[PDB]
């Protein structure tokens, strides 16, 4: 979507990216870190409850 | 869908067979080629009957 | 011969008919592509709603490029413009916020 986008945006707008999840509990410790870092390595925000 | 899809995630979730509506666009082409064929066997119909 | 020349003036008119069908503007084909290829929206789609008092003028204004497509940017589709050999023979390009 943002690939698509950026091409017809403001050459300097750059979307918010955030995501959910329910039931967060799920996941684990090293689950928790992975997220985190790929979620950081795409400049991406977290709801996970 | 996206919205859904992230707050239900996960491999063991509808998700994964939905993939198919989430990634991918609704052919217009597809639907009045469709719609083409039926106007012909329509015709055939009449004709023969 | 009478039947024939019929025909032929019905298999015109489908075949122009056609052309008018879908989705918008003429035809869904390498016009309607470039809105993928890049962000190349229809130019008559862009004006899809206009009065039919003003689609004269609309029409003699943009000229051939009357089914010309919006791109904001036209040096962005240079690196494609290799591949279009299936391409209707001469294919217009505009700049501008579709």
């Amino acid at each position: 979507w943002e690939e698509e986008s950026r091409r017809l945006r403001g050459k300097d707008i750059s979307p918010c990216r955030l995501l959910f999840l329910d039931q967060a509990a799920r996941l684990d410790a090293k689950s928790i870190a992975t997220l985190f870092e790929l979620c950081e390595r795409l400049q991406m925000q977290l709801i996970i409850a | 869908r996206l919205i859904e899809a992230s707050l239900y995630g996960g491999i063991s979730s509808a998700i994964t067979r939905s993939l198919r509506d989430y990634l991918l666009p609704e052919n217009s082409g597809v639907r009045k080629a469709f719609q083409d064929m039926e106007a012909a066997l329509r015709e055939n119909r009449i004709t023969l009957e | 011969v009478e039947r024939d020349e019929v025909a032929a003036q019905k298999r015109e008119l489908e075949k122009q008919i056609e052309r008018l069908s879908q989705p918008s503007g003429a035809e869904d084909s390498r016009m309607i592509a470039l809105a993928e290829r890049f962000g190349g929206v229809l130019l008559s789609e862009i004006y899809d709603d206009i009065t039919i008092d003003d689609a004269p003028y609309f029409s003699a204004l943009y000229g051939p490029a009357r089914h010309g497509i919006v791109v904001p940017d036209l040096s962005l589709v240079r690196p494609h413009l290799e591949t279009l050999e299936d391409c209707p023979e001469d294919l217009y390009l505009i700049e501008g916020d579709p």
